[PDB]
């Protein structure tokens, strides 16, 4: 009873073993039918020389002999079926099996241990292999599966368990991401997944649940899956030292899994379970703060509108089920013109099938999306922690209807109402949220109100009809929304959770790195000029369209939303930042000690610094590559599938004396707004005089600068 | 390859699980009776009422068991008969099998059964609704009341020969015979003080329907004197004759599938019932009425237009969601959700024979554990919580997170989301009325998706969500494994019956 | 910056400022099984998952892989 | 920050605790209702993997 | 609700429930779980339960 | 209410009987009577009141033994299905 | 048989007090406790789907 000389015995037998089988197997070769005469000899000495030098191989054989007949008792008992092939005895069966030994004809016990190694090795794994068979969907169902365990299991998780899972979970399925976002981009590649089949919906009929992995799947996961890594990360930070920081976390992730499923959906039952879904998971979001039943008021005004969306979303679905017997996205793409001239009898109206349909799909849309009048719910959903606030208000909430609209393009571009109705909702939901946000106090309330005014640019933008430019506009402002959010945060936390300004004066010291990431985050956002944020609106005053009936009205509420930017911007940071001191004494006497001097002082987090200044690197970077595939004079973006073609990309090859002429007009205006709420005094101060002396240096200096550079060089 | 012997299986497993239950019963009945010189609980450990629980519990759920195999066999079974009748298309043969009955027990009231999906669909939830309220059921049953363990048993039984029988006349009085364990049940096992009037107000308003399927059954037995409800095949009602049968038949079986205005007597009783009865009311004894409603109008022939029944069925719909709102009784609000569900499911049936069956029975189903779900739930909070109203209670997530959970899940559910049986059942209703009439199905959806589901969820997040600061000496502990294991199995099926097979729906 | 910590009664299955132990083993013991079921439920969907032609490929019209209409 | 209080010193920091039912750890009745629902889940998971899964 | 603790794990629980004041009769606490799904009392298997006493004054008594 | 008798045969309750001492002397004229029983329940070392404490591989083994004759059902059925003894494995299998 | 094997089993009190009884048991009486109902109810199923499956049919061949 030695391990050692177990092992050794069994080595021995190894070798001994896997030599019987390589001499059998070159006998077997070398006799194919005749080995018998040879192996089964009646001579007595050859049989027992035979079985001694092949023990190995007799003693496998018997082994395997026995197993198969115990197998085949086993099925046979189980499934009452046959019997073993035939009906031979157990000492027969037992008996043949054993002396027949041609099952190590083929057999080489080194090459199958080889085979059984090799068969986990990582090193086969390749790009084309992951090219023809998307990852995306392990690392998908990891993060998910991840935030659904760790609900469940909170004890076995705690804050720094659950913490460290999903970080693992959400990095994974990011970089999987990354990886697919630049094949599905530019490369041309596309993914249609099948789970199987979910569920029964008519008599014979019977849909999968099927996932699009496309370009405008991709460009709303991506962008949302970026956003949420540092959401994540800073999250840790925003809700440090408070009693529900695994809750918060987890209703993020679970927010952002419903806003994938729903934007990287194959047909519309998927697409209506992420609607809920996000819907859901918005209520949770806002509802976090359960214990006060004010947060309640605004999670059922949010939980109202979103079971209307609901309604009109599933009315639709039964609308394009009931014309074609089909739910798949792109059959309905495809098919959509055939039945464009069908109508369908209502009560006592023949109303256009496609205007219905669209109707209901925009009427969702713009309460998803909190266009004018179904806006009331955005305001109140800033009860939400700001991590939450920004997740919802970047790309994951408020860009529903965009991406509905983004998907469903073939069907709207044969709508009459779509062609009414978006332009002019889009201007006027943008003039009223840049206006409101430009006089607004509140930070979050700010940034709630440039949602809504770039919301509604966006749908002016869809309108125009440059999908391109659509999915530009959603990327910077989703990625410079985040960014501000997060600053903002940080400095209401720093407040002490009064979020209005007016509290709020010589935070630029308290708050350094706050101060420079709000400034940039901010010039990006608000469209200033030499800032990577003009070109969308540049782009979207390119493509406007000058058909519409209403177009005096469209064209001048989009040139004062526009403008409201600089106001909101400007207010927000120099408020925030540099205006006098005007928050409570305590706010900067508790930080003012001199005893908290040290290496480590900071009045923010640096996990939150650095998520900060990842996002704002990546945003710039991805920002650039979607510029140069679409922008640049080379097009190289994959194709979005859609057959309507707006010119519009000619005025910004070839653009004409009147057009470049005629955004001059927007420019100066944006210059003279900039120097207004530059040199305008509104108190008496110290530097009257002096800042009047500046304002006339610096006219005086601009002329002559300008005169020398045009003409004396 | 299907052959003789699935047959066989399945019948004698159809017939063999009633005896098996009967027995089980008699046995029972026997040592009840037998034991005592009067039929009351000793109050000792040593007591023949431990013993009836157990005979009555693991009665139930072994032939709920037992009703799996049948109910699959059966599937099969129906399954293969049609194939063997399509298949054939020579004119020579004829699919002509004749089976003989075993020796070994006798036919019930001497007549040959005959299943189908929908009657085997009600005995499932027959089986699964009773073994709920039967759990609900053991803190109520004390000392004078024991007698009442029988009556989910009874209820199985006569359910089991409702749906297990092709004659019109046992078919009726099956129906007829649910009320008297309900109304005992009611009168002596509900604590408030109000259940006597409910009960009394039960009894009336589900008579006088009653009585109203009797006299259409009157009118087809006279007429035809017929019984085997296959011979009406050949015979043909005139247009009056007709009409007034479809006129009695909607109204007196609405009277117990809550129809508008015939719900007094069910939000009465909801209110006033015990909880672990009130779940077996809602989530099976309503649906008999449907079952009967649609094996008569399908065996008639009727020419007259539905409308007026739509419209009745609507106006339900349409008043049950908009009174949600008003309500801060659970139980009530509950009630209210149930007749909703009703007036939708007995919609799904005026079109005679049509596909609107299937999601009919879908949604019956659903309807059932659904409510069981909710009364049961509601059953929770009352017993910890010592009272079922909203201003007096509030804030139940943050002392009990396991019932705040289940509602807020039981929400969901209920909002229909996809994955959910609610959800398909849905899909097929509004597919067809889309069709059938698409601004009624455009007014029907807005007014039960969003007003009523708005109403429904009020009551529901204000309970559970607020700050439970009153009476902090008395606040309960939590959810019990038994109705943790209840709420997560209705969860469970409400998911996993989406994938039954599709060739029934 | 936070609320100031309060006590949570023991009897009380809750999450306030729950922090395991052995949260290293939990989380390793959580992370890699939900790989493999992933990983499981990955190799199951890929089965049925469709791609475009890759750059330098066409579609045969007549291959049994393109679309075939119904015949009556 | 300034003044973070370790969990191994912070005396309000909690581990995982409560009961997660209602049911007594210790309790000497033979209580079979826990056992009758987890015989059903059982019965109708066996049910549906050797009846219906294929 | 910090006191409350039904069951022993945290706050010690006595065999006898509670501790009888004067002038009350000593009763059970009601339990936390009161499920009447409760079986007859069980026993091992081949529990000894002959009347050994009454058995031995019989003896002795002859 | 509760009738069912606490001292049960088929174990012996874990107890504690040193939590709680009676007093024995040193009564005084104004003092109550100590009481008799002082036993406390003792719960196992490594018990955790907030998961299901479940150590046993019963349940798993059912499970996996159920899912592995569910397997092997469908090959059979298969097999039946296609008129043969036993699955005649393809050379190739492509996506569907 | 199953059923009510399981049941009386696994119905003796609560978790501490059915773990303690378990330990107690003897081997070969966990392992019937173990099995018995597993078994009973697993050939009850595997009767079940015998019925269902066809696989007595002459035709195997090819
Ligand atoms: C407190 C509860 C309150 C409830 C009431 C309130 C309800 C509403 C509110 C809800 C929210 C509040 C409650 C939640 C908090 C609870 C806190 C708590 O109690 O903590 C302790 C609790 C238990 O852990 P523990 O106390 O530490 O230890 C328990 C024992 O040690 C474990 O012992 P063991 O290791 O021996 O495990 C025993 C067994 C567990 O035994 C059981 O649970 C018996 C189940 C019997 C069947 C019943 C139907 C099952 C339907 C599917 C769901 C499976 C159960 C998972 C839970 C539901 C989903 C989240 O484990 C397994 O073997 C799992 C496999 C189960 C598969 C069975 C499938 C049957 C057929 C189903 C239909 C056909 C499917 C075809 C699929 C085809 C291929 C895709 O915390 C958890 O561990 C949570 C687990 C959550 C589920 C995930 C893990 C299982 C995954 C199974 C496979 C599916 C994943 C993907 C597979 C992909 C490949 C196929
Ligand atoms: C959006 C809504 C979301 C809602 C959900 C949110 C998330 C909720 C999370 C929290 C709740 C769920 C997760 C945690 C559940 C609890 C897990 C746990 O560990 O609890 C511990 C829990 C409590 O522990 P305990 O107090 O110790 O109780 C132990 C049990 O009494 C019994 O334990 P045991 O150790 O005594 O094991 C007993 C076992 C006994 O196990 C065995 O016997 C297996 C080993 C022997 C194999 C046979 C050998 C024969 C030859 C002898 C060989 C030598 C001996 C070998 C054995 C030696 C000993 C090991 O017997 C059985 O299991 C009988 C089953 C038989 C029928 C089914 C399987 C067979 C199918 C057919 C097979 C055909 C082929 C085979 C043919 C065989 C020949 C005829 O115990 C269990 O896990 C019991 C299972 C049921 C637990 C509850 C399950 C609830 C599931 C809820 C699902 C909800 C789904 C909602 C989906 C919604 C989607 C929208
Ligand atoms: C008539 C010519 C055709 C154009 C028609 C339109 C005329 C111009 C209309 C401009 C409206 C701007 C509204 C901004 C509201 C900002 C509110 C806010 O945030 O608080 C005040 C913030 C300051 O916020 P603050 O926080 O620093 O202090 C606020 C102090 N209290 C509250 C006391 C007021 O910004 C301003 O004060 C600047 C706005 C006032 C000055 C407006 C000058 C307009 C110059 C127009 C130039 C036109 C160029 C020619 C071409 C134009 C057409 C292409
Ligand atoms: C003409 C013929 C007439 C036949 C009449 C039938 C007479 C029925 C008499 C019932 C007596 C019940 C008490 C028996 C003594 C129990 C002793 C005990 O508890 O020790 C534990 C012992 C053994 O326990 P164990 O620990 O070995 O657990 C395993 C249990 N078995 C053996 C069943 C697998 O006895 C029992 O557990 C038996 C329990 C009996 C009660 C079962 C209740 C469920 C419903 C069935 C009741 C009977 C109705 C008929 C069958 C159903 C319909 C087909
Ligand atoms: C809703 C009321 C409150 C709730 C209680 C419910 C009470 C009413 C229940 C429904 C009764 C039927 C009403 C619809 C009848 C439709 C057919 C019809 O009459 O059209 C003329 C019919 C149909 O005619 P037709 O024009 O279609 O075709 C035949 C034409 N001829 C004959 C000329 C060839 O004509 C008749 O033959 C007259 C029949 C009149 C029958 C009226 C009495 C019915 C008595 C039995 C039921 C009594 C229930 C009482 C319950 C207790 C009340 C308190
Ligand atoms: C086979 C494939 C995989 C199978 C897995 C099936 C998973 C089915 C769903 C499981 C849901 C589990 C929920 C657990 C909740 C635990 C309690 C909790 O979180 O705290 C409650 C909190 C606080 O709880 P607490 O701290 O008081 O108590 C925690 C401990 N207990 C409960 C045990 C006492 O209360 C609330 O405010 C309610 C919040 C509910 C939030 C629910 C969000 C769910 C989001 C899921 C997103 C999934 C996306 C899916 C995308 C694909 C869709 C096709
Ligand atoms: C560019 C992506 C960057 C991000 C990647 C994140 C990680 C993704 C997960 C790893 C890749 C998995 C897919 C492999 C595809 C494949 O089969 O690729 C093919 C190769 C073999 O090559 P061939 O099939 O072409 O011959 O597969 C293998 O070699 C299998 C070996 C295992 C691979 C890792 C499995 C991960 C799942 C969990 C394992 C847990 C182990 C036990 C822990 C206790």
């Amino acid at each position: 009873f030695n391990s050692i000389l177990f092992l050794l015995f069994f080595i021995v037998n190894l070798y001994w073993f896997n030599s019987g089988l390589i001499f059998f197997n070159s006998v077997y070769k070398i006799h194919h039918d005749a080995w018998t005469l040879i192996f089964q000899t009646d001579s007595i000495l050859n049989k027992l020389k035979i079985y001694f030098f092949l023990l190995p191989l007799y003693i496998s054989s018997f082994i395997h002999s026995i197993s198969t007949w115990y197998y085949n008792y086993i099925l046979n008992f189980l499934l009452f079926s046959e019997n073993l092939n035939t009906n031979t005895n157990f000492v027969d069966y037992i008996t043949y099996n054993t002396l027949l030994l041609s099952k190590f004809e083929d057999f080489n016990l080194f090459v199958y241990i080889k085979t059984l190694l090799i068969t986990f090795d990582i090193r086969q794994i390749n790009l084309d292999f992951l090219n023809e068979y998307p990852i995306i969907l392990l690392t998908g169902l990891l993060f998910l599966f991840t935030t659904i365990f760790s609900l469940i299991c909170l004890s076995y998780l705690g804050l720094y368990g659950v913490f460290i899972l999903n970080l693992a979970s959400i990095l994974l399925f990011w970089l999987s991401m990354l990886y697919y976002f630049n094949l599905i981009v530019s490369e041309n590649y596309y993914y249609y997944i099948s789970l199987g089949k979910w569920m029964y919906l008519s008599n014979g009929f019977r849909v999968s649940f099927d996932l699009l992995i496309d370009l405008t799947s991709i460009s709303f996961s991506f962008l949302t899956l970026t956003i949420g890594v540092f959401v994540y990360i800073y999250t840790f930070s925003y809700f440090r030292y408070e009693p529900l920081v695994e809750r918060l976390i987890l209703f993020l992730n679970s927010f952002m899994i419903s806003m994938i499923l729903l934007v990287s959906s194959g047909n519309f039952i998927v697409l209506f379970l992420g609607w809920e879904l996000i819907g859901l998971t918005s209520f949770f979001l806002i509802n976090f703060w359960s214990t006060r039943v004010g947060t309640l008021k605004a999670a059922f005004k949010a939980f109202s509108f979103n079971k209307l969306s609901d309604l009109f979303l599933f009315f639709a679905i039964l609308i394009i089920f009931s014309t074609t017997y089909n739910l798949d996205i792109l059959s309905f793409n495809n098919q959509i013109y055939l039945y464009e001239s069908y109508n369908i009898d209502m009560f006592y109206w023949s109303i256009n099938l496609i205007e219905i349909i669209s109707f209901f799909f925009i009427s969702c849309a713009f309460i998803k999306s909190a266009q004018f009048g179904a806006h009331i719910w955005l305001p109140d959903s800033m009860e939400a922690p700001v991590p939450a606030s920004a997740l919802i208000h970047s790309a994951t909430l408020v860009s529903a209807g965009i991406y509905l609209l983004l998907r469903l393009s073939p069907l709207f571009e044969l709508s009459k109402y779509a062609y009414f109705i978006l332009p002019l909702i889009g201007s006027v939901t943008a003039f009223y949220g840049g206006l409101v946000s430009a006089f607004q106090s509140d930070t979050k309330k700010t940034l709630a109100y440039s949602t809504i005014s770039h919301c509604g640019f966006l749908m002016v933008s869809y309108s125009t009809g440059v999908l391109e430019f659509v999915i530009l506009y959603l990327y910077v402002h989703g990625f410079f929304k985040a960014a501000t959010f997060l600053c903002v945060g940080n400095v209401n936390r720093f407040n002490r959770n009064i979020q209005d300004f007016k509290r709020m004066g010589g935070f630029y010291k308290y708050l350094p790195f706050e101060c420079l990431a709000s400034f940039v985050c901010m010039i990006n956002l608000s469209g200033l000029p030499l800032t990577l944020g003009f070109y969308i609106k540049h782009l979207l005053f390119i493509g406007l369209v000058e058909s519409y009936t209403l177009y005096p009205l469209i064209f001048s509420s989009l040139i004062l939303g526009a403008i409201a930017g600089v106001f909101y911007s400007y207010r927000l940071f120099y408020s925030i930042f540099f205006d006098t001191k005007k928050g409570k004494k305590a706010i900067y006497l508790q930080a003012s000690r001199i005893i908290l001097n040290s290496k480590f002082y900071s009045n923010t987090s640096l996990a939150s610094n650095l998520s900060i200044t990842f996002l704002v690197l990546i945003s710039y970077t991805v920002i650039l590559y979607l510029y140069c595939t679409t922008l640049n004079n080379y097009y190289s973006l994959s194709d979005l599938k859609s057959i309507y073609i707006n010119n519009a990309y000619s005025y910004f090859y070839k653009p004409d004396y009147n057009f470049l002429n005629a955004v001059s007009i927007l420019n100066w205006f944006v210059i003279i707004l900039l120097i207004s709420v530059i040199y305008l005094n509104w108190r008496w101060s110290y530097y009257y005089t002096k800042s009047i002396d500046s304002l006339s240096k610096f006219i005086l200096f601009s002329f002559f600068f300008f005169i020398f550079s045009k003409y004396i060089l | 390859m299907f052959n003789l012997n699935t047959i066989y299986l399945s019948r004698i497993f159809i017939e063999f699980n009633f005896y098996f239950l009967f027995f089980l019963f008699l046995i029972s009945s026997i040592i009840f009776y037998f034991s005592k010189i009067i039929s009351i609980q000793n109050l000792n450990q040593n007591s023949v009422f431990n013993f009836l629980k157990l005979a009555n519990i693991f009665g139930i759920l072994i032939s709920f068991f037992i009703h799996i195999i049948s109910f699959w066999f059966y599937c099969i079974y129906s399954y293969n008969l049609s194939l063997n009748i399509f298949s054939d298309i020579n004119l020579y043969n004829s699919n002509s099998i004749e089976l003989l009955n075993n020796s070994l027990l006798p036919n019930y009231f001497k007549s040959n059964i005959t299943i189908d999906f929908f009657g085997l669909i009600l005995l499932t939830l027959a089986y699964i609704v009773g073994f709920v309220s039967i759990l609900a059921l053991d803190t109520r049953l004390y000392w004078k009341n024991i007698k009442y363990i029988f009556s989910f048993t009874i209820f199985l039984l006569i359910v089991y020969v409702y749906v297990t029988v092709s004659n019109i006349l046992l078919f009726f009085m099956c129906y007829e015979l649910l009320l008297i364990p309900s109304f005992l049940i009611v009168y002596f096992v509900s604590p408030s003080r109000r259940a006597i009037q409910a009960s009394l107000y039960f009894v009336i308003w589900t008579q006088l329907g009653s009585l109203l399927v009797l006299i259409a059954i009157s009118y087809i037995i006279s007429i035809t004197n017929t019984y085997e409800f296959n011979d009406l095949k050949y015979f043909n009602f005139t247009n009056s004759e007709s009409t007034i049968i479809i006129f009695l038949i909607f109204l007196g079986f609405g009277f117990k599938a809550p129809i508008w205005p015939f719900h007094y007597w069910l939000t009465k009783t909801h209110v006033e019932a015990p909880s672990g009865f009130s779940i077996y009311l809602s989530g099976f004894l309503v649906k008999t009425a449907l079952y009967g409603f649609y094996k008569f109008n399908t065996s008639i022939f009727i020419d007259i237009d539905s409308s007026i029944f739509i419209a009745i069925c609507i106006m339900g719909v349409v008043d049950s969601s908009l009174k949600m709102w008003g309500q801060t009784d659970l139980k009530k609000l509950v009630a209210y959700g149930t007749i909703q569900e009703m007036n939708i499911i007995y919609l799904a049936f005026c079109w005679g024979d049509s596909c609107a069956i299937l999601g009919g029975i879908l949604f019956s189903a659903t309807h059932a554990f659904l409510s069981a779900l909710m009364f049961f739930l509601v059953d929770c909070i009352y017993r910890r919580y010592h009272t079922r109203s909203l201003v007096e209670v509030n804030g139940i997530l943050h002392i009990t997170p396991n019932l705040g959970l289940s509602i807020l899940f039981m929400l969901v559910f209920f909002s229909g989301i996809p994955g959910t049986i609610k959800f398909i059942s849905e899909f097929y209703i509004f597919s067809g009325l889309l069709e059938a009439s698409p601004f009624i199905c455009f007014i029907l959806m807005l007014v039960a998706n969003v007003l009523g589901l708005i109403g429904f969820s009020k009551s529901w997040f204000n309970a559970t969500f607020g700050m439970p600061k009153k009476n902090t000496k008395y606040l309960p502990m939590d959810l019990s494994f038994k109705e943790s294991y209840i709420i997560l199995y209705c969860f469970f099926f409400l998911f996993i019956f989406s994938y039954f097979s599709s060739i029934f729906f | 910056g936070g609320f100031q910590k309060y006590p949570i009664p023991r009897y009380l299955h809750v999450g306030q400022w729950i922090v395991n132990k052995n949260w290293k083993w939990n989380t390793f013991h959580m992370f890699f099984p939900t790989a493999i079921l992933c990983f499981m439920v990955w190799r199951n969907s890929m089965i049925s998952t469709a791609k475009p032609p890759n750059y330098g490929e066409y579609v045969d019209p007549q291959s049994p892989v393109a679309p075939k209409a119904i015949k009556y | 920050d300034a003044y973070y209080h370790d969990d191994t010193h912070e005396g309000l920091m909690n581990e995982p605790h409560g009961y997660l039912t209602m049911d007594d750890p210790m309790d000497l009745r033979p209580n079979y209702e826990k056992s009758a629902l987890e015989l059903l889940f059982l019965v109708s998971g066996g049910a549906i993997l050797a009846l219906m899964l294929g | 609700l910090l006191k409350f603790d039904p069951f022993g794990f945290y706050s010690p629980k006595l065999l006898s429930e509670n501790r009888p004041e004067e002038a009350m009769p000593f009763y059970e606490d009601y339990p936390q779980n009161d499920s009447h799904w409760n079986l007859w009392e069980q026993f091992p298997e081949d529990f000894e339960d002959s009347n050994a006493e009454r058995e031995a004054i019989l003896k002795s008594n002859k | 209410r509760q009738n069912f008798a606490k001292n049960i045969t088929t174990t012996d309750i874990p107890k504690d009987s040193h939590h709680f001492a009676a007093k024995r002397s040193g009564f005084t004229q104004t003092e109550q009577a100590p009481f008799a029983y002082n036993d406390v329940y003792q719960y196992p070392k490594d018990y955790k009141p907030w998961n299901y404490n479940y150590k046993g591989n019963g349940v798993l083994l059912a499970l996996f033994l159920g899912s592995a004759f569910s397997l092997v059902a469908y090959e059979r059925s298969y097999a039946s299905k296609t008129g043969r003894y036993q699955r005649k494995v393809q050379q190739n299998y492509y996506q569907i | 048989v199953g059923s009510l094997s399981y049941i009386f089993y696994n119905s003796v009190g609560g978790k501490v007090i059915r773990d303690r009884i378990r330990a107690s048991r003897t081997k070969a009486q966990k392992v019937i406790v173990l099995a018995l109902a597993f078994v009973a109810n697993a050939a009850a199923l595997i009767i079940a789907r015998n019925a269902i499956t066809a696989h007595n049919f002459g035709w195997q061949a090819a």
